[PDB]
């Protein structure tokens, strides 16, 4: 047992018709304290997987390591580490899901909620959730912490069951996603305007966008 | 307790009250809390007197025993580690707080040790109940690189302001005199106050006590 | 005859592996060299480099212990880096648990005490080496401390060790002998080595270029060893006079 | 790594030999003389500083050693294992005696601690004997002065006067000649220097010969063990 | 609930002219109720003796390992364990059990049989030794006894002089708390005698 | 591995012997003869100090007799070193059963023990056995006045007298010669002293060259007290018994 | 506490205050806070006393071992054993520790260790209670690549208004330079910076 | 006699002769070679063809340790993966701890006291491969080879196995012929050759040629086997020099 110092909040994600998008914002928070406003929450691992982390920054940087740790691992006596037996993003999952719930059963947690976004070798999408207590879900839009509450309900909007994700191009879920993101600017005490965001396409592969900021911001009605 | 410690020109001038107590109550008027470490190292004790004893002297057996094999007088930074150490590793419950002086091949030296395992090295210090009226003593007239005789009584005029203004100090004044040519241990330095003589003799006359039965054994 | 194979006495009161262990200490044939100035210790050793495709500057029989503290090993490189490592860690934890820097003598007697138990307990053999250790100590002054395989431990005012070590052992005995000293009396560092250096050829009747010798030399506060250029202004030196 | 020897390298043979105890006495008798004597006020023990070379500097090497502030020890044989032994009794004197009791243990106790020590080597799992014979000698307030013999086998005796190691036979005869039980120190000092010059072939001075004394306090009580200083033992030389 | 207050009991030491006393209560109760009044807390080992309040099950336990440790100590030492000496026993022993004590209050009293000096010693629950010349007090009418001795006690009091002082000193504190009493015991000891006295006292 | 050095000092020979038991008992064959006499009034320990210089110090010195508690002692034959071991486990044991039965040890409890000790360094551990027969010589409330021997094998036996040690063929015949039932503690004095005179391997049997014991019920007030014998003692009853 | 890392054109300086209470109580006024841990890496402490000595003790044990075997370690490779210290015993220790040292390969270098044994490497830090009430004032003033003269009056500026405002702060402010010329101790008492 | 028998004894010459038992093991091995470069270094080895049932490049012998470290060796094939095994956990524990990845100097020295640690006890037996190894870290290339013993030194050029003496000549000329040094791509051409070279002393059958390597500017400092085009260049580089 311990108490979360240094935290992040939410983590946003969504299926399209060819990959998936993960996004989470740059700020470090200790407690009411705007601290750290240049972390990285969007951790990759090879080319065809995103982990976004929220929750004790000291644990996900824990988390980074073994992620780091692992794909050294997987390179040893393996003559295809870059081809067929690559890490994929369910390995990647499954791994983390069991350390949480090993963790949460020894009543040590790793203080996290974390969403892994990829692409696997056949071209599925991959996208699922886990967090502190080994709970685990899967679903077009995931988010995490605050995300949960406000953005999903906008990404549902634009996938609301599996049928929906073949109906989804890049640009319309991208958008959606830095949409939400603005939102949560707006309305959550523990974010902040510059974010990250990440896309994983079986075909145009991962993407990583640096240093975005929210814009089109709506405040010329406070002045009434 | 008011015990309290001095860096002075020639070493090192440690101080001490001789007040155990009890709850409320006074156990020990005149008890020694200037303690043995090393012929060149001794410890003022405050705290848990228990704790304050036999952490005092497992660190005075282990530097003997360190001082043998290596066949050179310790040094303070030596005895102020080993009861750093000791103190921290048992996280404040071993309720030790004390004041080491000592003379090296480097120098005098002096610390105060707390309980939870945090040292301060510094030329005065102050512990225990009394050290806020010891300190004061020494905040009003301290002065760096003293000659001994002054030394002497700027600390012996520190525990007097303990013992006098605080209740859980009381008794006589020790001093411990420490420099690179002498160590001069004055148990007491001072008897600030007298004896209180009684008035009346209370004492029993013999066959007073009423007894039931009596056995006398040869040794 | 197995009172020859593991640590146990002979009918003769004989340890045989630790003699055993001695020769060892040989095997390499290289020869070292201690000796005392005012300020400083220096030791030399000799260094063979007999492959061409060795990188040269890998090869070395001396180590930095501590920052006060050299080693010098005679013996074979396995053992010498075996001690090394367990002199360095003790050197840290001693600092760490009292305070103040390790000692040369206080380490001399460690390692001669674990080198003692080898010679004692039957599953441990005995490391094939003899160990100088040299600094500038602050309480004794400049300090040369030899441990070896039967746990034996002694300070030297100067002393060798090798294959050719009584020669060596002789041309000092003599020096002191004129000079009725426990030192070299002389101000610099630079001038002891190039002392060691010069009794050192006079003794083994070779001569020296820059990659030959290997040199360390212990001051106040640090030990150090000198690079095939610093040699080389030390054998310039030796040759002008 | 296991230390797979957890059974005696010390054992019985037909005849009902030690052959290890026996072959570490062989050790002991190989070792420089060295010798006890007790006087009526103090107890001397002396002992030969065999130096390997020149250029060694043999003060450094102490073969007289302080056990306790009125106790000295001296031996015959193999000196790192009598190293271990000195810092292993240092030790088990505020472990097992000093931390309990708060003061320092009679000389016959600590002697058999040692002894202890040695007996374990002689009997337990992967160890060879201890191959050194000690002379400890020591003051307390109930005994008074004592010297006593320890062996290889862990066996200890009290002494009047002895000798152990290389002339150990003829200095032992020749210490029965000189005892007496109304010698004072400075007698039993002046006898110690006698029988040590027979066993010693080369130098003979204070720089050559380690000597210490169990005697008066020297300024809580002050220690009776002194070592005597190279000066010491040349002015005791002259009138010798 | 407290532990040094379920049984109850009290003992007290004096030094006098060649001569030191201990004494102590009879009472072995279960907080209210009073169950023996054959309860002793002195006890001796060769000419030391040892008395002990506090938590009964604790007190018997101390005394039966202070025997195991002075008998050991006697056949290996080849004489009787001094004052000075069983103090730091008692000490060392307390303060091993330093995070899980025996909830006693231990007073030691003898005579050094080579010096001839009068000894007394007292501890806390953990082994910090009180060494005072005058008197040593223990139990749960210390308080009470502190004062008595206080104002009755004066120095190179004569065997029966310190008798009286001791008892008067006894009785009158035990009489002022509810847990003490129900009877008393005096030792006088001497260099090589020892009188033993039972006292009359109330028995409420 | 080291398999290849260890002697298996706990098998049997294929005669269904003990080697290491076998050999120690040779060992302590050539040790000091000790005797034990139980008389119906006390007990009575004897035994013969070896080597010895006239610079041995006698009164500090103890090799033979040693104290387990105020009612039990022992009389040693063999490894002086190895006996203290054991001594101090068996004066540990007396002191354990006081504590826990606040009554002193029942002498064949305490020497049950020791012997059960001495047993398992046969059946296991792959140690060398303990080179020690011992005496035991002592008294409780059950029982009376009891002897004991034990040896390197673990195996224990009572006795009305009984010798240790070196030549304890002829020092067993001429105790079964003038042993009687009905003797007494002085009588059996003589008895020990007599028979150590005749079967010692010394020219003459003199005061330095012994130590001596008695356990009498003998006090004021029926109570057991111990006699370790100093050298002056030992000397007078030498005179007494008409040997010197 | 206030203390405060900074880097700048010649390397990095660490400052400190002096103040270390017991409650109200100014146990220590003359504090050295400032903790050398390598000849060029130095740490600044806040927290618990007896935590953070214990931890800067280790470090110092664990850097002189990494130098025996692999000569002169990095800035980063000192965070790094602060940061495992921290995190895996963040349970029972209370540490807030900025690390800061001088490469001459990566020049100045400042990593920040708070409570959680989280690691952060920035241009400057801030920690302890009174650096609260410097957020404002040293975000507003910094620049990178300042002079050493600048970064001297940068600290002692800030330190000088954390000491105000903060009860638990005061004292003196000590400050260390690291740059490749090599180690200098600076100290400041409260008749200069006061009067700022 | 009988001082053979038993490992960590010292023989009357100061020997332990079951270390120099071993060394026969690794002598009987197939050959592999270390070649050190301008920013990094190459390691080669020879593949025994024994039947042609075995799959063509799948029988991997290089192995990887870290990111940034290459290990390959002669002699008993799994002593040397158990130790590959254990520098893997001694690189891991070094940059746990300290951050940085492991220095080649400072892992060479975990390897050299492990294997060292096998001649001080009769319970275990000595290792029975000579491993070369070595990479790219903080100041440069390093090549390192360690023997049974716990031996182990820096190289321009290491060489083991059946073959030792014919590579090692051939290392000896370009030591020689090249003072300023040798460029990554030419390094992988010369391993090839001296392979190939060295195969004569394993004559009988045909064999299967391995390469990896560092190299500061062609791998950016990690550790990568030589495949495809680059290989076909460097095996045709070798058969022309034979021929
Ligand atoms: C000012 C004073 C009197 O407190 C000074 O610090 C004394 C120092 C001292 C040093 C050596 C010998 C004698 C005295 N300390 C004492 O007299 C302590 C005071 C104290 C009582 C209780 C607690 O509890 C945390 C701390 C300090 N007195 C004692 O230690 C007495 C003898 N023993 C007890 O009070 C019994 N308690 C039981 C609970 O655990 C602590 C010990
Ligand atoms: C702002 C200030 C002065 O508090 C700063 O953070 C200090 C940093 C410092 C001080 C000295 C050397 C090095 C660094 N910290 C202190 O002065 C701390 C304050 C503190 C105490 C306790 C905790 O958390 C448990 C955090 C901060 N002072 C101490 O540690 C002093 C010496 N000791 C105590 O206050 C005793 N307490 C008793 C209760 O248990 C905890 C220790
Ligand atoms: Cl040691
Ligand atoms: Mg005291
Ligand atoms: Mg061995
Ligand atoms: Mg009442
Ligand atoms: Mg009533
Ligand atoms: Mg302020």
């Amino acid at each position: 047992t311990q108490q979360p110092i240094v935290t992040g909040t939410s983590v946003i994600s969504m299926k399209y018709d060819n990959g998936v998008i993960i996004a989470a914002d740059n700020l470090g928070s200790y407690g009411s304290l705007l601290r750290f406003n240049g972390v990285e929450r969007l951790i990759p691992v090879g080319d065809n997987t995103v982990v976004g982390i929220s929750g004790d920054i000291s644990d996900m940087q824990h988390i980074e390591r073994l992620l780091k740790d692992l794909v050294t691992e997987n390179a040893y006596d393996n003559p295809l580490a870059d081809a067929e037996e690559a890490l994929e993003p369910s390995y990647i999952f499954e791994y983390l899901a069991t350390v949480m719930y090993q963790r949460r059963s020894k009543m040590n947690p790793l203080w996290n909620a974390i969403i892994v976004a990829g692409v696997q070798s056949n071209g599925d999408q991959f996208l699922r959730y886990v967090n502190l207590l080994g709970v685990t879900y899967s679903s077009p839009t995931l988010a995490t912490g605050f995300g949960a509450h406000m953005a999903n309900p906008l990404l549902r909007k634009v996938v609301d069951r599996e049928s929906d994700i073949p109906k989804t191009t890049v640009q319309v879920a991208e958008e959606a996603i830095v949409n939400a993101m603005r939102v949560l600017y707006y309305r959550d005490a523990r974010s902040s305007r510059n974010f990250s965001l990440a896309i994983i396409d079986k075909n145009t592969g991962l993407t990583f966008k640096k240093n975005l900021q929210v814009e089109n911001m709506k405040w010329d009605f406070a002045k009434d | 307790t008011t015990i309290a410690g001095v860096v002075y020109k020639d070493g090192i001038v440690l101080g001490a009250d001789t007040r155990a107590t009890e709850g409320m109550v006074v156990a020990d008027k005149n008890c020694s809390k200037i303690h043995f470490i090393s012929p060149n190292i001794y410890c003022c004790g405050a705290g848990t007197a228990a704790d304050t004893d036999m952490t005092t002297q497992l660190i005075s057996s282990n530097l003997e025993l360190h001082s043998l094999s290596t066949g050179r007088l310790p040094r303070v930074v030596t005895a102020n580690r080993m009861l750093k150490q000791m103190l921290f590793r048992y996280q404040g419950y071993i309720g030790a707080a004390l004041v080491l002086g000592g003379v090296d091949v480097t120098g005098p030296h002096l610390y105060s040790i707390y309980p939870h395992g945090s040292t301060d090295k510094l030329p005065y210090v102050t512990m225990g109940s009394g050290s806020l009226a010891a300190m004061a003593v020494f905040e009003d007239k301290f002065r760096p690189d003293m000659e001994e005789e002054e030394a002497k009584n700027l600390v012996s005029e520190a525990i007097a302001a303990g013992i006098f203004n605080d209740l859980g100090s009381g008794g006589n004044i020790d001093l411990c005199v420490i420099s690179k040519n002498k160590l001069d241990f004055l148990r007491p330095y001072t008897v600030p106050n007298k004896k209180g003589t009684r008035l009346g003799r209370y004492r029993c006359e013999k066959g007073t006590t009423a007894v039931l039965t009596e056995k006398i054994t040869p040794l | 005859g197995y009172d020859r194979h593991i640590t146990i006495f002979s009918p003769e009161g004989r340890l045989y592996q630790v003699e055993y262990a001695f020769k060892a200490t040989n095997q390499t044939n290289i020869n070292s060299l201690a000796v005392r100035g005012k300020d400083c210790t220096v030791v030399i050793s000799q260094k063979k480099v007999p492959d061409k495709l060795l990188d040269p500057t890998t090869v070395s029989y001396i180590f930095c212990i501590s920052r006060t503290i050299g080693m010098v090993v005679n013996g074979p490189i396995p053992d010498a880096r075996n001690a090394a490592l367990r002199a360095k860690a003790e050197a840290a934890e001693f600092r760490y648990k009292y305070g103040y820097d390790m000692p040369c003598d206080v380490l001399a007697k460690r390692m001669a005490n674990l080198s003692q138990i080898y010679t004692q307990r039957a599953y441990m053999r005995p490391l094939g080496v003899i160990l100088t250790f040299v600094s500038v100590d602050e309480e004794l002054g400049p300090s040369i401390y030899k441990t070896d395989p039967a746990g034996y431990y002694v300070g030297y005012k100067a002393t060798a060790t090798g294959p050719k070590q009584q020669e060596i052992t002789t041309n000092l005995e003599n020096h002191f002998k004129k000079s009725k000293i426990d030192h070299i009396n002389e101000e610099s560092w630079e001038k002891v080595v190039e002392f060691a250096i010069t009794h050192m050829i006079d003794a083994l009747g070779t001569e020296f270029s820059k990659n030959d010798l290997e040199v360390g030399v212990a001051t106040k506060d640090k030990f150090f060893t000198l690079s095939a250029e610093n040699i080389e202004e030390r054998l310039v030196a030796i040759a002008e006079q | 790594m296991t230390d797979r020897y957890s059974f005696s390298l010390t054992t019985f043979s037909p005849s009902g030999k030690l052959g290890q105890i026996d072959y570490a006495l062989t050790a002991v008798k190989q070792g420089v003389t060295s010798l006890g004597i007790k006087a009526t006020n103090g107890v001397v023990i002396a002992t030969e500083k065999k130096s390997s070379s020149p250029l060694a500097m043999s003060e450094t090497l102490s073969k007289v050693s302080l056990l306790t502030p009125d106790i000295g020890a001296v031996y015959s044989g193999m000196g790192p294992d009598y190293r271990v032994l000195v810092d292993k009794s240092r030790k088990v004197a505020h472990t097992s005696y000093k931390r309990i009791y708060g003061e320092y243990p009679p000389t016959k106790l600590l002697v058999s601690e040692v002894a202890k020590i040695m007996q374990e080597a002689t009997q337990s799992g992967g160890v060879r004997p201890f191959g050194v014979s000690l002379l400890i000698a020591g003051h307390d307030e109930f005994n008074g002065f004592s010297l006593y013999q320890v062996d290889p086998s862990g066996s200890y005796f009290p002494w009047k006067a002895t000798a152990i190691g290389k002339g150990s036979v003829a200095a032992k005869t020749f210490l029965e000649k000189r005892w007496n039980d109304e010698l004072e120190l400075e007698d039993a000092i002046h006898i110690a220097l006698l029988t040590l010059k027979e066993s010693v072939e080369g130098e003979f001075n204070g720089d050559t010969i380690e000597l210490a004394i169990i005697g008066d306090e020297n300024p809580d009580k002050g220690p009776r063990f002194r070592k005597l200083t190279s000066q010491e033992i040349n002015d005791r030389l002259e009138a010798l | 609930s407290d532990p040094s207050s379920i049984n109850g009991g009290i003992v007290v030491a004096m030094t006098g002219k060649d001569c030191v006393a201990i004494a102590c209560d009879l009472r072995l109760g279960s907080q209210s109720l009073g169950v023996s009044n054959k309860f002793e807390k002195i006890f001796h080992y060769g000419h030391v003796f040892l008395g002990i309040t506090g938590l009964a099950t604790d007190v018997t336990t101390l005394n039966e390992m202070f025997r195991y440790k002075t008998n050991l100590y006697k056949l290996k030492e080849e004489r009787a364990i001094e004052p000075e000496t069983f103090t730091q026993l008692v000490s060392s022993s307390l303060y091993e059990r330093r995070f899980g004590p025996y909830f006693v209050g231990p007073v030691v009293a003898g005579i050094n049989s080579k010096s001839g000096k009068p000894f007394i010693a007292g501890f806390d629950l953990i082994g910090c030794i009180d060494e005072a010349k005058d008197f040593i007090v223990s139990g749960t009418a210390s308080d009470q006894l502190f004062g008595m001795c206080e104002s009755l006690y004066e120095p190179n009091l004569e065997p029966e002089d310190l008798f009286e002082t001791i008892s008067q000193a006894l009785l009158n504190a035990a009489d002022r708390d509810a847990l003490s009493g129900w009877g008393a015991v005096v030792y006088i000891i001497k260099k090589d005698e020892v009188v033993k006295r039972y006292l009359k006292m109330r028995q409420d | 591995g080291s398999r290849r050095y260890d002697s298996r000092t706990t098998i049997f020979s294929p005669e269904g012997r003990l080697y290491q038991v076998e050999y120690a008992l040779e060992s302590i064959s050539h040790a000091g003869t000790a005797i034990g006499i139980m008389a119906s009034d006390g007990i009575v320990l004897a035994a013969e100090r070896k080597v010895t210089s006239t610079l041995l110090e006698q009164d500090t010195s103890t090799e033979k007799l040693y104290k387990l508690n105020d009612k039990i002692a022992v009389a040693v034959a063999g490894l002086t070193a190895d006996a203290e071991i054991l001594i101090n486990t068996a004066r540990i044991h007396a002191q354990n059963y006081l504590k826990t039965y606040n009554e002193d040890i029942p002498v064949e409890i305490l020497v049950r023990r020791l012997s059960d000790i001495k047993q398992g360094y046969t059946q296991h551990g792959g140690l060398r056995p303990f080179g020690v027969s011992f005496i035991y010589a002592g008294y409780d409330d059950r029982y009376g006045y009891q002897l004991y021997t034990s040896n390197p094998s673990g195996n224990y036996t009572g006795w009305k007298a009984i010798s240790v040690g070196a030549n304890t063929s002829a020092a067993q015949t001429l105790l079964q010669m003038d042993y009687k039932d009905d003797m007494k503690v002085d009588d059996a004095i003589e008895l020990a002293l007599k028979t150590l005179s005749k079967t010692t391997d010394s020219s003459a049997l003199t005061y330095d060259r012994l130590e001596f014991a008695t356990i009498r019920k003998g006090a004021n007030d029926g109570e057991v007290y111990q006699k370790i014998f100093k050298p002056q003692e030992i000397k007078d009853i030498l005179v007494k018994t008409g040997i010197t | 506490t206030s203390i405060m890392a900074v880097t700048f054109k010649d390397g990095v300086i660490l400052g400190a205050d002096s103040r270390t209470t017991t409650g109200a109580y100014i146990a220590n006024r003359v504090t050295d806070k400032l903790t050398r841990v390598h000849d060029k890496i130095w740490c600044c402490r806040s927290g618990s006393a007896a935590d953070t000595q214990a931890i800067a003790d280790i470090v110092q044990y664990h850097l002189e071992l990494y130098t025996s075997q692999y000569g002169t370690p990095s800035t980063e490779t000192a965070a790094s054993v602060f940061k495992e210290l921290c995190y895996e015993n963040k349970d029972n220790l209370t540490a807030g520790i900025i690390v800061a040292g001088y490469d001459d390969k990566n020049k100045g270098e400042v990593y920040t260790i708070p409570l959680g044994g989280s690691v952060h490497k920035l241009p400057y830090a801030i920690a302890g209670s009174g650096s609260t009430f410097i957020y404002g004032y040293c975000d507003k003033n910094f620049r990178e690549n300042m002079s050493k003269e600048e970064t001297v009056d940068f600290i002692k500026h800030s330190l000088s208004q954390a000491i105000k405002w903060d009860g638990s702060s005061g004292g003196v402010i000590r400050m260390v330079v690291l740059t490749a010329a090599g180690v200098e101790r600076l100290i400041f008492y409260p008749d200069e910076y006061e009067q700022l | 006699t009988g001082y053979d028998l038993s490992n960590s004894v010292f023989s009357p010459d100061g020997r332990n002769f079951q270390v120099e038992y071993a060394v026969k093991a690794v002598e009987n091995g197939t050959t592999s070679i270390g070649i050190k470069c301008n920013d990094g270094v190459v390691f080669a080895v020879e593949k025994l063809i024994t039947s042609k049932l075995l799959v063509p490049q799948k029988n991997v012998k290089i192995q990887v340790v870290d990111r940034h470290i290459g290990c390959v060796y002669s002699g008993l094939i799994p002593d040397g993966r158990h130790l590959v095994n254990r520098g893997r956990e001694e690189a891991a524990s070094f940059k746990k701890l300290y951050k940085t990845p492991i220095p080649i100097p400072a892992f060479a020295d975990r390897l050299g006291q492990y294997v060292q640690a096998h001649t001080l006890y009769n319970s275990v037996r000595p290792f029975g491969v000579s491993t070369i190894f070595g990479g790219v870290d903080k100041n440069g290339a390093h090549l390192y080879m360690l023997e049974p013993s716990g031996s182990y030194w820096g190289y321009k050029g290491a060489a083991t196995g059946k073959g030792r003496q014919s590579a090692k000549a051939e290392l000896e000329k370009l030591v020689d012929h090249h003072p300023e040094g040798l460029s990554a791509r030419e390094a992988v051409k010369q391993a090839a050759k001296i392979i190939y070279l060295a195969h004569e002393d394993n004559k009988e059958k045909d064999f299967e040629l391995e390469i990896s390597w560092c190299s500061l500017s062609e791998t950016n400092g990690l550790h990568k086997f030589v495949k495809g085009d680059l290989l076909q260049e460097a095996i045709d580089f070798a058969q022309k020099e034979i021929n």
